[PDB]
C-alpha cells in the first residue's frame, strides 16, 4: 500500500536488502536536547529543576533567613516566528519563578520560621527554539551545533617517541572534571613520579599525598607490600613467599631443613616455584648481604632511647642491622621492590620532598598556586580543600563520575561528585601498574573516550553561571537582610542570565549563522560536530590525529562529510542513524542475532560495548530467515574484521545507507568512487542554489523523501483528508472527522512562506502543489518549499550530456552548456538585497528622511515619492536614490543602490524609534499592513466561524431538523430551532460559547496587533528610525559561472554557445551540456558514468511512455509497459502492481513520468551494471550506451561513439558577477594611503610578498617600484601621471616617495646621525 | 612608531593593495593565442577611466574631466573605439593568489571579451598550474613606458616558454591536445586508406576531410624536410616515407628546419616535450611560438573530431581476477592454518600473508594489462593480427593525458593495500576493483586513507609556504654584478649512481655550465674544449659521444666576486638561452624554483649486471685461505669499467666481501662477485702464523662458555 500523494509520482527502486527499519527522524537531537532542556520534570535529571536545586536553598551564613525555591514557569513568547522575524527581535519568553522566602527568630532554627512569603518573581528571558530546531535572536536565523569534546573522567597516554630523544616511552594520567580544575600526574625519564594542576609548574606527586594527610610510612604501605626478616639468633631469617620469586637471580643459596632448594647463583624457574610451594618452604635463611640491598619501610626506635634507629624509605647495611639489632627487634620489614615487577618509583619520589609535615605540603600548595605571595595556614588549607572537595570549585558530573567509577574496574556507577582519597590512591595504583605492563593508555580518538554535547547542555552551564552570580548578589543584599520589609525581588536581578544567555547565544564559536540556502545546507548544519569551542582543540594547534579518523567511528561519524583546506576531521557531521546515548556517548542501532536466526529487531550499542562484540556485516546474504548461508563471512570484533563462523555474532548491522551521513547518502554510485571526489561533492552539495523550478533528480537515492519531510521546509500535513481553498497565500484543510478531534473540531489553516530573504541573499518561497478538492494524507507535503519536488529534494537539474573533448573547450573542466539550456531559463536563481538606512540624530539637528535634497537631477527624483522614498516596483539600477537622507549643515547623503547592481524593490520594512512621528509613506505603509492583519483576522474568523455553524448544520440534522426556517433566518440564531432534551443541544451551546469566544478573541486580538503594529518597535539609542528595502534580482547564467553534480565533479562553465554548434545524434536531438572525459580516471571516480547510462536509459522510458501518451495508447497498453519497467529483474523492494491502480492514477502517473523515470538507489544496495543493462534492453537504448553523434560544425558521425546519457548537474553558490571586482581609483585607507581591500567597501586587489619577491624574480624593476608606490603615494607622483595620462604621455618621475623621509626625519629626532650619500 | 606591526617597516613596507587592480574566475577561449588574453569588457571600461579621459580631451568629446566621467559611466558609443584604442598596444599582468614560481605572473595583451570571464590561454594555465574549477585570477595594470616595455619584454609570455628551474619548456600541453595528437600518430591496421601512396600531406588531408580514407594508416607518402647541417643554410630534400595519415597531416604544421623521425613516434608528453625542446634548440623563439599555438589549434581541432570517449564497458575486468582471488584466499586460508598449527608465528604469518597478497595482485596488474594494451585483434584484411588496443583507458594512460598505471589498476583491478592511520599496512587488501561495488569495510579503509593524504597536503602546504619564506628571506641578497672573477678553481661533475643504475647523467648536471679546466679526452694530449667555455647541448653531446666521465666546471661557490658572483662561476640563465646577463640577481630565483615543488613532496650480496673490467677504491685486500679475494679496507667501493672505459657501475663494498675475481680483471655480465655476510664483524688476519694467547687471561678477563649443540667451545 501507498500514500495518494506519494502515488502522484512512484519512483522505481533498486535494492535487495529489506528495509528493515526506516529512516528516522533526522533532526531529533535538538529537539531531544531542548525539550529534555525544558520542561517540568520532577527530580531534576538534566533540567532547570537540577541547576535550581544545585543553587537552591540559599542563605546567608548563620542568617537565620533562607530564600527558597518552589518552581518554574515559561508564558508564551511575547511574539510568535513571523513578526518577530519581521521586528527583528528574539524569539523568547520569560521565565516566571515562584520562590518561597522564610525567616527565622533568633536561636530557633528548628523552631517555626516567623515570616514566611511566596512569589512568581520575574528572573530574565529565554529563546525558545523553533520547530525546525532553530533559534531567532535577532531577526537571524542560527544553529547552535554540539561539539565532540572530551568525555570527562580518567585517561592514560604514552607520549611516546620525541618525547626526550631517549626511546624511553613515557606515562602520563589526567582526570579531567565535568566542571573544576584539571588535574595531570606525570613520570619523567628518571622513573620519578610527578604532579602538576593546570598545567602550572612541575611538583612531586607524594607532595600532595602528604598533604592529605598520609604519613609517608602509610604511603608506602599504601603503595607496597612488606618483607620480613626475622632475628632468628642470626642471619635474619626471611619469610619467603613464591610469588615474589619469579623474574630473580638467587645470590645466595636458598634452602631450608637442610635441604637445598635453589643454588647460588642459579635463577628461580617456576619449577624451583613449584618445589618450594610443594614442599611448603617460607621461612628460609638469608645471609646479611642480601639484606643490605632492601630498602627500611618504617621507623624503628631503640627502648633504651627512643630515638630514630633508621628514617623510612633508607636502604640497610651490616651498622644498621646491627644498630637494630642490639635494639633487639625481631621484626625487619621492608618493601618488595623489584625492576621488572614494581619499580621503586614512591621511593625516590618521597627522597625529593622538600618536607615531611602535611602544613608545609599545604604550604607549596598555597605558593604554587598564586606565586609571590606569602603562605597562610587557614587560607592554603581552605584552598587545598574547596580545590577539589567543594562543590564550588569541583565536581563531577554523572557521565564523570560513572566513566571514573569504570575505568578503575569498579562496581558502582554512580557516586560522590566530588574526589575522594582513595579515587586518587587507585589512580596512582592504575599508573604504576602501567608503568609496570598491566593496563594500558587510552585512545583518546576512540569516540568512547570523546563525547558530544547538546544545547541544553552549555545553556543550562550558561544558567548555572548566572545563578551563582546572582546568588552572590542574593547573599550580599541578605547580610543586611531586614526584618520582612521587602519582597524577593529587592533581591532579585533581572540582567545577570539574561545578558550571559543572550550574549552567549550571539558571540560563540558554538552558535552559528545558520546555511540557510537549500534543506540539505541547513539539515546537514543541524547535523553537524565540531571539535572546536571552549574546552575545544583550537584549530591551528589541533594534532592530525584528531583530524584523523578513528576506527570506531563505524556508523557513527561519516568519514566522507567534512569541510576541506583551513581545517579537516574537526567539524565530521552526523551518521544517519547514530542517536545520543543517554550519558552524551553515541548510540548506534543494530539488528539482534540469536544462535542462527538473525533477530531483526533493533538493539542499542555504545561505543565500547561494540569492542567486547563481534557485528555482522552489511551486505551478508541471507535466505528468507536471515539465517547466513555462508558458513564462512566477514564481521568485524575489534577494529578489525575477517571471516567468522555461522554463529559467532549476536549483531548486525541495520542498513547499507548506515555507514554514512545524510550530506553523503544522496550520492549515487557512491561504491564506484574515491573518497576525495566523493567528500569534495558531498561538500558542494551543502552550497547548491535552488533555481526557479525543480527537476525531480532522476537517480534518487531512496533519501531525498527522509529530508524532505523532516525539513520543515515545505507544508506538510498535520492530518490528512481534503482541501478546501487552495491558494498561493493558504491553504484550507478540512481534516476527517475522525482525525477531527469531537471538541475543538474547527478545520485547519496552512500559511505559505512567501518571498523572502535568504541568509545568503538568495530567494525563498513556498508554493502550493495541490488542486482543490484533493484527497490528502496525514504527515504529508501540501506545498513544496525550495528546492522540494512533491515532497522530494530537487536541488539542481538532470540535462542530457556527453564526455568528450570539444575543440578544447573543456579543457580542465570547462563546462559546456548549450543557448538552448539558458533559454527556457531552467538555471535561472533568484537573490534579495536587504538595503538598510538610519536615522540618527547627530549635532546640528537629526538625520531627515525627506524627498527635498541639493543639488540631484529631477530623474533620480522621479522615482521617488512625496516623502522621499522609493516606490515598490521600481527597476532601479545602480546608483539610484532609494531613501532621501540628508544631514543637517545641509548636505546630501541619501542611500543608493550599490554600483554595479540592478534589481527591483520588492518591499520597503519601516520602524521607527518609540517617540517620534512618520511620513506620508511610512504612515501609508502602517496602514496597510494593519489593514492586511485586519483582514487576516476578518477571514480566519470568517471561516471558522461557517465551519461552526456547518457543524451546527449538522448537528441539526437531527434533533428538530428544519429546512425552511433554518435558511429563512439568517446565521445570527442557529440555536433557536427545535432540538428535543439531548446533549445535542448543550453541544449546540457549547457551539455558542465558542461563537462568542471568537467576537472577543477577534476584538482582542485586533486590538493587540494594531497596538503591536502602531508602536514603535525598540530600536538602538540614537537612531529616530530604520529602514530597509529588498531588491530582486534574476540571474540566469553567464561564463564562469560554476556548477557541478553528484560525484565531486568541479566544473565552471567555458562559454554558452549555440544549439547549432553542438554535436546531436541521428535523430537530431542536441546534447545540453558536454563534460570532459580526463576528469574520470584522474579524479578517480566512475560512477557518473554509471549513473548516466541509468539516466539515459531512464529517460528513453520516460520518452517511450510520452510518446504513447500523446498517441492514444489507453492505460491497457500502458499499464502493461509500466508493469514490465517497475518489476525489472533481481529481487527488489517495490513490489508493486498496476492491478490496484485506479487509471486515473495511472494516467497522472504517467504523465508525471512523460519527463522521466526517477531512479532510487541506496548507498551500496544499489543496481548492478548487468541491471542497468536489463533497463537498457528494456529501452531502445544500445546496450553500451555509447551512441554515434553526429557534429554541427562538419555535420557527420563521430568516430569512436560516444558515451552519452543524462546527468543532475547542480548550480553552485558562486556566480561570477559575485566573484568579479575591480577598482581604479576609490577611496584610501584613513591609517595608510593605500587602496582598501573586498567588495563590500570599493577596494583593490591585495599585492603580497611572494607577489613582491616573483616581481624581483623578473628584471623588472619600475613596475614593482611604481606599483607599490604610484599604485598602492606620492603627491607629485600621483598627480604628475594623472597629468601624464590625460595628457596621453605615459611616463613616471620616480622621484623619491615621502615615506623615506618620514622615517628619515623620524630618526633624525631620534639622536642618530642618518644621511644619504653621494 | 618604529616598532611591532603599526611600525613604519612592518606597517606601510608589505603587502599591500594595488588601484587599478581587478579578480575575477578564468575560463580557455583556446582561439585566443598564448602572445595574447583575454578580458571582460567591464573590467576594461572601469580599469583605463584615466586613459579614457586622456583620449576623449584629446578628441574634445567632453572637455571638463566631470563630463567625461559622465559619458564613460553613461557607457555612451564613442567610448568603445577609445578603449580599443587605447588597448592597442597596452599589455596587462595577469596573477594568482598561490604565487610559488615567478611565472605565477605574466604579461599578456587583452583582447576585448564580452561575457563576464577572463579568457586565459590553455598552455599557460599549466605554467600557472590553475586548474578551471573556480580559481580567481587577479590583474594588474603598468603605468609608465617604462614598465610597459619591462613586462612586454621581461614577463611577456614569448619571453617565457622555458622554466626557471631548469630548461624543460612549460608550455607543454597538459591532456587533452595530447590525446588528439597521440590519436594522430598511432596505426590501424586496416581501414579507409591504407595500402595507398601519396604525393604530400595536403592531399593527405584532403582524403582525410573527404572521408575517403581513414584518421591513420601505414601509407607511403612524399614528403620534404629542411635541415640545417651546413653553416645555417637550409638545405631541401625529399623523398617517400611510410607514414600514418593523421601523422602526414601533422607534419605540415612542423617548420622547416625539424626532420621528420621526430614526428614518425607514437607523440607521448615526453616525446612532445623533446619535440618543443628540439625546436627551441634548433629554431629558436618565434618558430616555436608559431608552432605551439598550431599544436594547440589542430590537436583540438582533431581530438573534437576524435569523439574520444569514455564508458563501463571501455573498462575491462580479467576473469583471472576471479581466479586469482581464489588462489590468494585459498593460501591465506593455509598459512594461517600453518599459524594455528604452532609451525609460524603471527608476526611471520601477517608477513607471508602480505607477500602473497601483493603477489597476487601483481599477477592481476599484468594479466589486466595484457588484457588492456593489445586487446584489438582483428583481421588485417587478410585472417587476423592483434594490434595496441584503441580502449579508451588505454589511450588516455599510454598518452600520458592524466593518470598513470596504478590509477589504471585501481580502475579496472584491485587497489592494492592500504595502511591504517598508524601507517602500517592492512593485512586484508581491497580485493574488490572500482568497476565493481566496494564493500562498506575497503571503502571505509580507503577513506582512512585518503583523509590521512587530505590533512597531509594542508600540512605539507603550510610547511612549504614557511619553508619558502625561509628560503627567500635567506637569499634576499645576492645579485650578479661581475661577467668573470678571473678564477681557474672549480667543482668536479660526474655521473650519479647510489648503487644501481645511473639516476642523473652528466648531460643534465653539466649542461649550461662554464668549464673551469678544459677536458682533456683519453687521447691523451688532448684538449677537447677550451677553458673557460660554456657549454651548451651541442657541445655537451659532443662530451657525451667522446665519453667524457668527470668534467671540472666553474661554480658559484668558488667564485672569487667581491659582494657579488661572477657570472661565468653561474654559467647559463635558465629560462634563457644566452649566458647570464649582467646585474641580474640570481638568489631570490634560485630559492623561488627550490622552494615551489614544497608542495609537491612527501611530508647481503650484489649481482653485477653490466660487462666490464673490475676497478676498485680505496683498496687494501688479500687472499683468502680459500682463495678469493678479501678486502681489508672499511671504504672499498667496486667501479665496472666498461669496455669504453667509463665507470658504468659502482657499489660500496663492506668489508672482508667475498670477491670471486679482482682488481684490474674482467667479469662477466651477470656474475655474481660482488657478496659477503653482512652480520657479525669479521677479525680476518693480515698475516700468518701460529695464534698464542699474547695477554689472555681466563676467568678474569674472558669466560670459558660451552656450547650445546656440537661441543668444541670458545673462549668468551
Ligand atoms: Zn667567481
Amino acid at each position: 500500500v501507498y500514500s495518494y500523494t506519494e502515488k502522484k509520482r512512484i519512483r522505481k527502486d533498486f535494492g535487495k536488502r529489506p528495509q528493515v527499519l526506516d529512516v528516522p527522524y533526522l533532526l531529533s537531537i535538538q529537539l531531544d536536547s531542548f525539550q529534555k532542556f525544558i520542561e517540568q520534570d520532577p527530580e531534576g535529571q538534566y533540567g532547570l529543576e537540577a541547576a535550581f536545586r544545585s543553587v537552591f536553598p540559599i542563605q546567608s551564613y548563620s542568617g537565620n533567613s533562607e530564600l527558597q525555591y518552589v518552581s518554574y514557569r515559561l508564558g508564551e513568547p511575547v511574539f510568535d516566528v513571523q513578526e518577530c522575524q519581521i521586528r527583528g527581535v528574539t524569539y523568547s519568553a520569560p521565565l516566571r519563578v515562584k520562590l518561597r522566602l522564610v525567616i527565622y527568630e533568633r536561636e530557633a532554627p528548628e523552631g517555626t520560621v516567623k515570616d514566611i512569603k511566596e512569589q512568581e518573581v520575574y528572573m530574565g528571558e529565554i529563546p525558545l527554539m523553533t520547530d525546525n530546531g532553530t533559534f531567532v535572536i535577532n531577526g537571524t536565523e542560527r544553529v547552535i551545533v554540539s561539539q565532540l569534546h572530551r568525555s570527562p573522567g580518567v585517561f592514560f597516554d604514552s607520549d611516546k617517541g620525541k618525547t626526550h630523544s631517549s626511546g624511553k616511552v613515557l606515562y602520563n594520567a589526567r582526570i579531567i572534571p565535568y566542571r573544576g580544575s584539571w588535574l595531570d600526574f606525570e613520570f619523567d625519564p628518571k622513573d620519578n613520579l610527578f604532579v602538576r594542576i593546570d598545567r602550572r609548574r612541575k611538583l612531586p606527586a607524594t607532595i600532595i599525598l602528604r598533604a592529605l594527610n598520609y604519613t609517608t610510612e602509610q604511603i608506602l604501605d599504601l603503595f607496597f607490600e612488606k618483607v620480613i626478616f626475622e632475628i632468628r639468633d642470626n642471619k635474619l631469617q626471611m619469610e619467603l613467599v613464591p610469588e615474589r620469586l619469579r623474574g630473580e637471580t638467587a645470590s645466595f643459596d636458598i634452602e631450608a631443613n637442610g635441604k637445598v632448594y635453589v643454588e647460588k647463583g642459579r635463577r628461580i624457574t617456576a619449577r624451583h616455584i613449584r618445589q618450594l610451594e610443594k614442599d611448603d618452604v617460607k621461612l628460609i635463611e638469608v645471609p646479611v648481604e642480601y639484606i643490605a640491598g632492601k630498602v627500611v619501610a618504617k621507623d624503628y626506635i631503640d627502648e633504651s632511647t627512643g630515638e630514630l634507629i633508621c628514617a623510612a624509605n633508607m636502604e640497610l647495611s651490616l651498622d644498621l642491622l646491627a644498630k637494630l639489632s642490639q635494639s633487639g627487634h625481631k621484626r625487619i620489614e621492608t618493601l618488595f621492590t623489584n625492576d621488572l615487577d614494581h619499580g621503586p618509583y614512591i621511593s625516590e619520589t618521597l627522597r625529593v620532598d622538600p618536607t615531611n609535615d602535611r602544613l608545609s605540603a599545604l604550604v607549596e600548595i598555597y605558593r604554587m598556586m598564586r606565586p609571590g605571595e606569602p603562605p597562610t595556614r587557614e587560607a592554603a588549607e581552605s584552598l587545598f580543600e574547596n580545590l577539589f572537595f567543594s562543590e564550588d570549585r569541583y565536581d563531577l558530573s554523572a557521565v564523570g563520575r560513572m566513566k571514573f567509577n569504570r575505568s578503575l574496574l569498579r562496581e558502582e556507577i554512580e557516586g560522590s561528585g566530588i574526589l575522594s582519597k582513595d579515587d586518587i590512591i587507585d589512580v596512582m595504583k592504575k599508573l604504576i601498574d602501567i608503568r609496570n605492563g598491566k593496563g594500558e593508555v587510552d585512545d583518546i580518538d576512540h569516540l568512547g573516550n570523546r563525547r558530544i554535547r547538546s544545547v541544553g547542555e552549555m545553556a543550562e552551564n550558561q544558567f548555572r553561571v548566572g545563578l551563582v552570580r546572582v546568588e552572590r548578589a542574593v547573599k550580599e543584599r541578605l547580610s543586611l537582610g531586614d526584618l520582612d520589609t521587602l519582597m524577593p525581588q529587592d533581591m532579585i536581578n533581572a540582567k545577570p542570565i539574561s545578558a550571559a544567555v543572550k550574549e552567549f547565544f550571539g558571540s560563540s564559536q558554538l552558535s552559528q549563522f545558520m546555511d540557510q540556502n537549500n534543506p540539505l545546507s541547513e539539515i546537514t548544519h543541524k547535523r553537524r560536530i565540531s571539535a572546536l569551542g571552549p574546552g575545544g582543540l583550537t584549530r591551528e594547534r589541533a594534532g592530525f590525529e584528531v583530524r584523523d579518523v578513528h576506527p570506531t567511528h563505524y556508523g557513527r561519524v561519516c568519514p566522507i562529510e567534512t569541510p576541506e583546506g583551513p581545517n579537516i576531521g574537526l567539524i565530521n557531521s552526523l551518521s544517519v542513524y547514530a542517536q545520543t546515548n543517554e550519558y552524551g556517548f553515541l548510540e548506534t542501532p543494530y539488528r539482534k542475532v540469536t544462535d542462527g536466526v538473525v533477530t531483526d529487531e533493533i538493539h542499542y550499542l555504545s561505543a565500547i560495548e561494540e569492542g567486547n562484540y563481534v557485528i555482522a556485516q552489511a551486505n551478508s546474504n541471507l535466505d528468507e530467515e536471515g539465517h547466513f548461508v555462508e558458513d564462512l563471512v566477514t564481521c568485524r570484533s575489534k577494529g578489525e574484521s575477517s571471516l567468522f563462523s555461522r554463529d559467532q555474532v549476536d549483531y548486525m548491522d541495520v542498513s547499507t545507507q548506515q555507514v554514512v551521513s545524510v550530506g553523503a547518502s544522496l550520492i549515487p554510485f557512491l561504491e564506484h568512487d574515491d573518497a576525495n571526489r566523493a567528500l569534495m561533492g558531498a561538500n558542494m552539495q551543502r552550497q547548491a542554489v535552488p533555481t526557479l523550478r525543480a527537476d525531480k533528480p532522476l537517480v534518487g537515492t531512496g533519501m531525498e523523501r527522509a529530508v524532505a519531510v523532516d525539513s520543515g521546509v515545505t507544508a506538510v500535513a498535520k492530518r490528512g483528508g481534503v482541501v478546501q481553498y487552495v491558494d498561493a497565500s493558504r491553504i484550507v484543510i478540512k481534516v476527517n472527522e475522525d482525525e477531527m478531534y469531537p471538541g475543538e473540531a474547527g478545520i485547519d489553516i496552512y500559511n505559505l512562506t512567501k518571498y523572502t530573504r535568504s541568509n545568503q541573499n538568495t530567494c525563498i518561497n513556498q508554493m502550493p502543489c495541490v488542486s482543490l478538492g484533493e484527497p490528502v494524507e496525514r504527515g504529508d507535503v501540501l506545498a513544496d518549499g525550495p528546492s522540494t519536488d512533491l515532497g522530494e529534494l530537487a536541488l539542481g537539474q538532470n540535462m542530457r550530456v556527453a564526455f568528450m573533448p570539444w575543440n578544447g573547450y573543456n579543457f580542465e573542466d570547462s563546462i559546456l552548456v548549450s543557448e538552448r539550456v539558458v533559454q527556457e531559463d531552467r538555471f535561472t536563481t533568484i537573490h534579495i538585497q536587504e538595503l538598510a538606512c538610519v536615522s540618527r540624530d547627530t549635532k546640528l539637528g537629526p538625520e531627515e528622511i525627506t524627498a527635498d535634497i541639493p543639488n540631484v537631477g529631477e530623474a533620480a527624483l522621479s522615482k521617488l515619492d512625496e516623502s522621499g522614498i522609493v516606490y515598490i516596483g521600481a527597476e532601479v539600477t545602480g546608483g539610484d536614490i532609494l531613501v532621501g537622507k540628508v544631514t543637517p549643515k545641509v548636505k546630501d547623503s541619501s542611500l543608493r543602490v550599490p554600483n554595479g547592481v540592478s534589481g527591483t524593490v520588492i518591499d520597503v520594512q519601516v520602524f521607527t524609534r518609540d517617540g517620534v512621528e512618520k511620513d506620508k509613506r511610512a504612515l501609508e505603509i502602517e496602514e496597510m499592513q494593519l489593514k492586511q492583519a485586519k483582514k487576516d483576522l476578518s477571514e480566519e474568523l470568517q471561516i471558522l466561524e461557517a465551519g461552526l455553524f456547518s457543524r451546527i448544520r449538522a448537528v441539526l440534522v437531527a434533533g428538530g431538523v428544519e429546512a425552511e426556517k433554518l435558511d429563512k433566518l439568517p446565521r445570527d440564531r442557529w440555536l433557536e430551532l427545535g432540538l428535543t432534551d439531548e446533549e445535542k443541544q448543550n453541544q449546540l451551546e457549547q457551539l455558542a460559547e465558542q461563537y462568542d469566544e471568537l467576537k472577543h478573541e477577534f476584538e482582542k486580538k485586533l486590538e493587540a496587533k494594531r497596538r503591536k503594529i502602531t508602536q514603535g518597535d525598540d530600536l538602538a539609542p540614537g537612531v529616530l528610525k530604520i529602514v530597509k528595502v529588498y531588491l530582486a534580482v534574476k540571474r540566469r547564467i553567464q561564463p564562469g559561472d560554476k556548477m557541478a553534480g553528484r560525484h565531486g565533479n568541479k566544473g565552471v562553465i567555458s562559454k554558452i554557445n549555440p544549439i547549432e554548434d553542438m554535436p546531436y545524434d541521428e535523430n537530431g536531438t542536441p546534447v545540453d551540456i558536454v563534460l570532459n572525459p580526463l576528469g574520470v580516471p584522474s579524479r578517480m571516480n566512475i560512477g557518473q558514468i554509471l549513473e548516466t547510462h541509468l539516466g539515459m536509459a531512464a529517460k528513453g522510458i520516460g520518452d517511450k511512455i510520452n510518446a504513447m501518451l500523446k498517441q492514444q495508447q489507453e492505460v491497457a497498453k500502458l499499464r502493461e509497459f509500466i508493469q514490465r519497467a517497475y518489476d525489472l529483474g533481481a529481487d527488489v523492494r517495490q513490489k508493486v502492481d498496476l492491478s490496484t491502480f485506479s487509471d486515473e492514477e495511472v494516467m497522472r502517473l504517467a504523465e508525471n513520468l512523460r519527463k522521466g523515470m526517477p531512479i532510487a538507489t541506496p548507498v551500496f544496495d544499489g543496481a548492478k551494471e548487468a541491471e542497468i543493462k536489463e533497463l537498457l534492453k528494456l529501452g531502445d537504448l544500445p546496450t553500451s550506451g555509447q551512441i554515434r553523434l553526429y557534429d554541427g560544425r562538419t555535420g557527420e558521425q563521430f568516430e569512436r561513439p560516444v558515451t552519452v546519457g543524462y546527468m543532475y548537474m547542480l548550480k553552485l553558490n558562486h556566480l561570477v558577477d559575485d566573484k568579479m571586482h575591480a577598482r581604479s581609483t576609490g577611496s584610501y585607507s584613513l591609517v595608510t594611503q593605500q587602496p582598501l581591500g573586498g567588495k563590500a567597501q570599493f577596494g583593490g586587489q591585495r599585492f603580497g610578498e611572494m607577489e613582491v619577491w616573483a616581481l624581483e624574480a623578473y628584471g623588472a624593476a619600475y613596475t614593482l617600484q611604481e606599483m607599490l608606490t604610484v599604485k598602492s603615494d606620492d603627491v607629485n607622483g600621483r598627480t604628475k601621471m594623472y597629468k601624464n595620462i590625460v595628457d596621453g604621455n605615459h611616463q613616471m618621475e620616480p622621484g623619491m616617495p615621502e615615506s623615506f623621509n618620514v622615517l628619515l626625519k623620524e630618526i633624525r629626532s631620534l639622536g642618530i646621525n642618518i644621511e644619504l650619500e653621494d | 612608531m618604529i616598532k611591532g606591526k603599526q611600525g613604519r617597516f612592518r606597517q606601510n613596507l608589505l603587502g599591500k593593495r594595488v588601484d587599478y587592480s581587478g579578480r575575477s574566475v578564468i575560463t580557455v577561449g583556446p582561439y585566443l593565442r598564448l602572445h595574447q588574453c583575454g578580458l571582460p569588457k567591464k573590467m576594461a571600461l572601469e580599469l583605463f577611466k584615466p586613459f579614457i579621459y586622456g583620449k576623449l580631451e584629446l578628441r574634445g568629446l567632453a572637455t571638463t574631466i566631470k563630463a567625461a566621467k559622465k559619458m564613460v559611466e553613461r557607457e555612451e558609443a564613442v567610448v568603445w573605439d577609445i578603449l580599443d584604442e587605447v588597448i592597442r598596444e597596452h599589455p596587462v599582468l595577469l596573477n594568482r593568489a598561490p604565487t610559488l614560481h615567478r611565472l605565477g605572473i605574466q604579461a599578456f595583451e587583452p583582447v576585448l571579451i564580452e561575457g563576464k570571464a577572463i579568457q586565459l590561454h590553455p598552455l599557460v594555465c599549466a605554467a600557472y598550474n590553475a586548474d578551471f574549477d573556480g580559481d580567481q585570477m587577479a590583474v594588474h595594470v603598468p603605468l609608465t613606458l617604462e614598465a610597459q616595455l619591462e613586462a612586454r619584454a621581461l614577463m611577456m609570455s614569448t619571453n617565457n616558454i622555458l622554466s626557471p628551474a631548469n630548461g624543460e619548456p612549460i608550455i607543454v600541453p597538459s591532456q587533452d591536445v595530447v590525446l588528439g595528437l597521440y590519436y594522430m600518430t598511432r596505426d590501424c591496421v586496416n581501414a579507409k586508406g591504407e595500402g595507398m601512396v601519396l604525393t604530400g600531406p595536403k592531399e593527405a588531408e584532403r582524403l582525410y576531410r573527404s572521408g575517403l580514407a581513414s584518421l591513420h594508416a601505414r601509407v607511403k607518402v612524399r614528403i620534404t624536410e629542411y635541415e640545417k647541417d651546413a653553416n645555417g643554410e637550409l638545405v631541401a630534400k625529399t623523398s617517400l616515407k611510410d607514414t600514418t595519415v593523421g601523422r602526414a597531416i601533422l607534419w605540415m604544421i612542423v617548420p622547416k628546419g625539424l626532420p621528420y623521425s621526430i614526428v614518425n613516434q607514437a607523440l607521448g608528453k615526453k616525446a612532445i616535450s623533446k619535440m618543443l625542446n628540439t625546436c627551441y634548440r634548433i629554431l629558436g623563439l618565434k618558430p616555436t611560438v608559431i608552432f605551439a599555438d598550431q599544436i594547440m589549434y589542430t590537436g583540438f581541432a582533431y581530438a573534437a573530431r576524435s569523439g574520444a570517449s569514455v564508458g563501463i564497458d571501455d573498462m575491462v575486468i580479467p576473469e583471472k581476477k576471479h581466479e586469482i582471488i581464489s588462489e590468494a584466499e585459498a593460501e591465506v586460508a593455509e598459512i594461517q592454518e600453518q599459524f594455528q598449527s604452532g609451525l609460524v608465528t603471527a608476526g611471520e604469518r601477517y608477513n607471508k600473508v602480505i607477500d602473497i597478497w601483493a603477489a597476487a595482485n601483481d599477477r592481476v596488474s599484468k594479466a589486466m594489462m595484457d588484457n588492456l594494451q593489445t586487446e584489438t585483434v582483428i583481421n588485417r584484411d587478410g585472417q587476423e593480427e592483434k594490434q595496441v588496443s584503441f580502449n579508451s583507458i588505454y589511450m588516455m594512460a599510454d598518452s600520458g593525458a592524466r593518470g598513470s598505471a596504478a590509477q589504471i589498476r585501481q580502475l579496472a583491478g584491485m587497489r592494492g593495500l592500504m595502511a591504517k592511520p598508524d601507517g602500517s599496512i592492512i593485512e586484508t587488501p581491497i580485493t574488490a576493483n572500482f568497476r565493481e561495488g566496494l564493500n562498506v569495510l575497503q571503502y571505509f579503509i580507503s577513506t582512512h586513507g585518503a583523509r590521512k593524504g587530505l590533512a597531509d597536503t594542508a600540512l605539507k602546504t603550510a610547511n612549504s609556504g614557511y619553508l619558502t619564506r625561509r628560503l627567500v628571506d635567506v637569499a634576499q641578497d645576492l645579485v650578479v654584478t661581475e661577467d668573470d672573477c678571473g678564477t681557474h678553481e672549480g667543482i668536479m661533475m660526474t655521473p650519479v649512481i647510489e648503487g644501481g643504475d645511473v639516476k642523473e647523467p652528466l648531460r643534465d648536471r653539466v649542461l649550461g655550465r662554464v668549464t673551469a679546466e678544459d677536458v682533456l679526452k683519453p687521447g691523451t694530449a688532448d684538449i677537447l674544449v677550451p677553458r673557460n667555455t660554456l657549454l651548451h647541448e651541442q657541445w655537451c653531446d659532443l662530451l657525451e659521444e667522446n665519453s667524457v666521465d668527470a668534467v671540472k666546471v666553474r661554480s658559484v661557490v668558488s667564485c672569487d666576486t667581491d659582494f657579488g658572483v661572477c657570472a661565468h662561476c653561474y654559467g647559463r640563465d635558465l629560462a634563457r638561452g644566452h649566458i647570464i646577463n649582467k646585474g641580474e640577481a640570481i638568489g631570490v630565483i634560485a630559492a623561488q624554483s627550490i622552494g615551489e615543488p614544497g608542495t609537491q613532496l612527501t611530508m647481503s650480496s650484489i649481482q653485477v649486471k653490466n660487462k666490464g673490467s673490475i676497478k676498485l677504491s680505496n683498496v687494501k685486500s688479500v687472499v683468502n685461505s680459500s682463495g678469493k679475494l678479501v678486502i681489508t679496507s672499511r671504504n672499498t667501493e667496486l667501479k665496472l669499467i666498461d669496455e669504453f672505459g667509463r665507470t658504468k657501475e659502482s657499489y660500496k663494498v663492506p668489508y672482508g666481501a667475498v670477491l670471486a675475481k679482482g682488481d684490474g680483471e674482467q667479469v662477466a655480465g651477470g656474475e655474481t662477485v660482488a657478496n659477503w655476510d653482512p652480520h657479525t664483524m669479521p677479525v680476518i688476519t693480515e698475516v700468518s702464523g701460529f695464534v698464542r694467547f699474547t695477554d689472555m687471561i681466563d676467568g678474569q678477563t674472558i669466560t670459558r662458555q660451552t656450547d650445546e649443540l656440537t661441543g668444541l667451545s670458545s673462549l668468551v
